[PDB]
């Protein structure tokens, strides 16, 4: 389930093991530090549906 | 691209850092002209220090660096510090050690709890050293390990003779620089900055006339004189002899 | 593997322990060289003490 | 007995003569150790740590020169001297005699 913390770990492991995943979603890590410093990074995650590995 | 960076000043009350005022517009670095290559040297040193954190941690040396700027008043020290902080996207934590409100322990606590990715500026360093107030307590507190990652500290003073060579050492002030009066290159750079587009020969003549008239002309005086003849380059050039 | 360990300094004010400063980067053990085998002896003693409650 | 599980306490001091043997006992300080000045092995380890990859003979000569120059050299002094000649091993080696 999404409540368990293994969800994100398994999804990251999937997106690493299967580099060429035609179907995927995006997770953006955005953090505006003090003094107006903006840090952004795109983490790509498998899209909802069926995937084969 | 629609977000404009800002510089935040952190003031100190009691034993805490507070966000003084509102976020300020970042002054462009090229606006402040100190010397031929002092700005480049300082920027390069700061970039090298920041971009190599693995060097310090592996050798077990504190990730702390300090700079000192000594010169005549009104030479553009604090302005350059603000411009550098804006370029590095850091925040300046201005603190006046000349005030007797803070003590040596209070100074150490404030310097140890400084916000991350933030610069700390301690002006009028001569006053405390000349004399709550202490002369060696501040330098002892500076060498204390009570700090955070990348504690960049800037020293600014009107004169350096009042201090001692013991202050300048590794683990302390590292790259001291002397800011001086305007030169021909500095004067022509200021003239072309204030007035966007004119004859370079006119700027050279202006700089030569100013150098002939005054030997210890300060950039603050130059800016004040330019304010008098705002949007008036020819009148300002004709009025150089008026300054004498 | 993406998490970096940190060391937290606890200071004491009054009769309480307070988290002084921010988490610090952990200095590698090999960075500090004391003697030929003093570090090894101390580490071994500490490991024996901890691992045998 | 007012403590918690696994209360590890470390004692550090400049000199031990000011204390008493009563402090060192089971239920108290257990394994006391004396940290001393840099040795040849310590000096060469520091030299190879600060500079990642050089001739071990150069480090040995550096350590021998430091030992000859000073007998009570402290590691803090060694680190401070290395900071002066950061990214400069040959100059530091040539400047060992300067320390005297
Ligand atoms: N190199 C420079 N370029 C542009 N303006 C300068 C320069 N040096 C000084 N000034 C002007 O002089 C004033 C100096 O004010 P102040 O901050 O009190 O002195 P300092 O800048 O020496 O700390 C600033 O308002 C700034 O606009």
């Amino acid at each position: 389930p999404a409540r368990d913390r293994s969800y994100a770990w398994l999804l990251s492991w999937l997106t690493r093991h299967s580099t060429r995943t035609q179907h995927l979603s995006v997770e953006t890590s955005y953090l505006q530090h003090e003094s107006g410093r903006i840090s952004t990074k795109f983490e790509f995650i498998p899209s909802p549906g069926n995937h084969f590995i | 691209q629609q977000e404009e960076g800002k510089t935040v000043m952190y003031t100190a009350v009691g034993s805490e850092w507070r966000t003084f005022g509102y976020p300020r517009r970042r002054r462009p670095l090229d606006s402040v002209v100190l010397q031929q290559g002092l700005a480049d040297r300082i920027v390069k040193d700061i970039r090298e220090f920041i971009d190599n954190p693995k060097w310090y941690i592996d050798r077990g040396i504190p990730y702390r660096r300090g700079y000192l700027l000594y010169g005549p008043p009104g030479c553009g020290k604090s302005s350059f510090i603000t411009a550098l902080a804006g370029e590095l996207e850091h925040s300046i934590c201005l603190l006046s050690l000349t005030d007797s409100s803070l003590s040596d322990d209070r100074l150490n606590h404030l310097l140890s709890v400084a916000p991350q990715q933030s610069l700390v500026l301690l002006e009028d360093v001569d006053a405390a050293f000349l004399s709550r107030l202490t002369f060696s307590g501040l330098l002892n507190a500076l060498d204390g390990v009570a700090s955070t990652e990348a504690r960049i500290v800037f020293m600014t003073t009107n004169y350096i003779d009042r201090l001692d060579p013991a202050l300048i050492r590794p683990g302390r002030v590292d790259l001291k620089e002397y800011v001086g009066y305007c030169s021909h290159w500095q004067l022509t750079q200021m003239f072309q900055r204030f007035y966007p587009g004119q004859a370079p020969s006119l700027a050279e003549n202006f700089a030569e006339h100013v150098l002939k008239a005054t030997s210890e002309i300060s950039p603050a005086q130059v800016q004040g004189y330019f304010m008098l003849y705002k949007n008036d380059p020819m009148g300002a050039v004709h009025n150089i002899e008026s300054l004498r």
